[PDB]
């Protein structure tokens, strides 16, 4: 048990000034509408209906 | 009808050419003011803001 081939593997995270380009899945929150709501909609950070 | 025409044209350009401004950089890495304010700490980015 202490000299079998053992498969290492390592998962490194990178930190810079980019969005988040590979992560896990933000749960899907609930959809309003006709109200002056902010979004990020994969292109900016906008506010409104 | 000219007289009538011109002087609506070119409000709609100016204004039009007023929405293009905020399209370029002034000489910043960035158009938008929240891009560098997200990518960069504030006490770095006044020039840029400025």
């Amino acid at each position: 048990v202490g000299y079998q081939p053992y498969r290492v593997v390592v998962l490194s995270f990178e930190l810079l000034h980019a969005p988040a380009t590979v992560c896990g899945p933000k749960k899907s929150t609930n959809l309003v509408k006709n109200k002056c709501v902010n979004f990020n909609f994969n292109g900016l950070t906008g506010t409104g209906v | 009808l000219g007289k009538l025409q011109d002087v609506v044209n070119q409000n709609a350009q100016a204004l039009n050419t007023l929405v293009k401004q905020l399209s370029s950089n002034f000489g910043a890495i960035s158009s938008v003011l929240n891009d560098i304010l997200s990518r960069l700490d504030p006490p770095e980015a006044e020039v840029q803001i400025d």
